[PDB]
């Protein structure tokens, strides 16, 4: 019997919860953003300790 | 009496001081290790060495002169020190060393001898004096890519890369006269120097204007240079401040009053009207810190300076600080500001009114480059006791508030959290 309120409120909590995927997503990469493009150098240190 | 200002081709400055027992003259180039290049770094103290280098010093030593010697980001100083009658011996020894002799210092054995010398002195620096290699590197990723990076004392890269033809490429387009002036400071009248100086004929490449590059510029970075072999731990931290006759010049100087600098050992120190104080305290976070508003021609610094043994709560020290920073936005107390501006004064006194003539110099030199004249304490003064809260509460409102940092350090700096952490607290949360 509920089969037509069913897909109805399926409906809207996919396109709302797809949405809340891509923007959960999009702000991952920010957060992360220093580690990501974070870049190192090594250097080899003077033999004395 | 309001120091004074003329100019005849050469911009001749000169400040009176009636109870000095020692005079000083020199020069100031207004363009300094900030208007050097990536692979010429140094250049400008390299120059410095060569000046003191025994052979100029001893013959400036028969004749009872001292030399002085500096260079900073924006500008590049000559300085010479002795008693005030002798003015015409300062006069006359300056003339030698920057139109009449060129490579008489410019020895193959006077410049291999300082270059070779400026390079043990540059790895000492990055070597053992943690503090100002944090601070100098905390430049380099601050303003990285432009003007300010370039480390005042040059890198020992660029440094053991450059010979004399790079001394003088540096020489001949920036130690001009359209660039300099010179300085009377101590005992000596105005009407003493400009006689002396008009005397003498001459004139070197006029003219010519020296050189520009891209105007610097700031963003938010990190650079660090962990070494758990080291004892403490060593952290600079700062915003886009403010520049030199910037508006919030002085808001900006007296903020950085209010949290002010720390030595947890001076018993004097643990007892400060400080608010940050009342946290750090507890566990001892920290052994000291500073604070700072750096201003420079075109960008500035402000932010802060300390030093640790405490390994484990460096998480904490840092953020108890730039916690204390956000109430400069939202809920600083008025009778924190009356301290400020009293401690400000206390402060840019002893910097301004010291009993030794070189610093005036120096003062003088690169302030009446880049606005003309110099400002009196009475001027500065003026402003400084304008200053609402409202001063300081639109100022960090902008400059402070959810603004990119600028880390750097090294030493035992694995608790030193992330860049998304730290900067994060840079603001508190909201209804």
């Amino acid at each position: 019997p509920e089969h037509d309120e069913r897909k109805r409120l399926g409906l809207k909590t996919v396109i709302i919860l797809s949405s809340l995927y891509l923007l959960s997503i999009w702000v991952k990469k920010f957060k992360w953003a220093g580690i990501k493009t974070r870049k190192f150098v090594f250097n080899p240190p003077k033999p004395r300790k | 009496a309001e120091v004074t200002q003329l100019s005849n081709g050469i911009v001749v400055a000169t400040e009176h001081n009636p109870s000095a027992h020692t005079a000083s003259v020199g020069v100031v180039f207004g363009s300094g290790a900030a208007n050097e290049n990536p692979y010429n770094n140094g250049v400008s103290n390299l120059w410095k060495n060569i000046f003191l280098s025994k052979e100029n010093s001893a013959v400036a030593a028969k004749e009872g002169l001292a030399l002085s010697s500096n260079i900073s980001r924006d500008f590049q100083s000559y300085i010479v020190s002795s008693l005030p009658g002798s003015t015409d011996k300062s006069l006359d020894f300056l003339n030698q060393s920057f139109i009449q002799q060129k490579a008489n210092l410019l020895s193959s054995s006077n410049f291999e001898a300082t270059k070779k010398s400026v390079l043990k002195q540059v790895q000492d620096f990055e070597d053992n004096d943690h503090p100002n290699r944090v601070l100098e590197h905390l430049h380099s990723t601050a303003f990285q890519n432009t003007p300010l990076s370039l480390p005042t004392r040059g890198t020992l890269e660029s440094l053991e890369n450059l010979v004399v033809a790079d001394l003088e490429s540096f020489a001949n387009n920036h130690f001009l006269n359209s660039n300099a002036v010179v300085v009377g400071t101590g005992n000596i009248k105005h009407e003493d120097l400009v006689n002396s100086i008009e005397s003498k004929n001459l004139s070197l490449q006029t003219g010519t204007k020296p050189v520009l590059k891209k105007k610097a510029a700031f963003l938010g970075s990190e650079v660090r240079l962990r070494d758990d072999t080291l004892p403490k731990a060593w952290i600079s931290l700062a915003v886009e401040g403010e520049p030199v006759n910037s508006p919030n010049y002085f808001v900006a100087k007296l903020a950085a009053q209010i949290f002010g600098s720390y030595n947890a050992f001076e018993p004097a120190s643990r007892l400060q009207g400080i608010k940050l104080l009342d946290n750090i305290q507890e566990y001892q976070l920290c052994d000291n810190f500073n604070h700072f508003s750096l201003s420079y021609k075109d960008s500035g610094l402000w932010g802060f300076s300390t030093a640790t043994r405490n390994v484990t709560m460096i998480d904490d020290l840092i953020h108890f600080t730039l916690k204390q920073w956000n109430r400069l936005t939202i809920s600083v107390t008025d009778t924190e500001v009356e301290r400020a501006k009293s401690l400000l004064k206390l402060q840019l006194g002893q910097l301004y009114e010291s009993g030794n003539p070189v610093n005036d110099a120096n003062l003088l030199g690169a302030e009446v480059l880049i606005k003309g004249s110099k400002l009196s304490l009475g001027e500065a003064f003026k402003k400084i006791d304008a200053i609402t809260v409202k001063d300081v509460k639109a100022w960090a409102g902008k400059r402070l508030w959810d603004q990119d940092i600028a880390i750097a350090g090294t030493g035992q700096i694995e608790g030193l959290l992330d860049y998304m952490r730290i900067r994060s607290d840079m603001s508190m949360m909201r209804w």
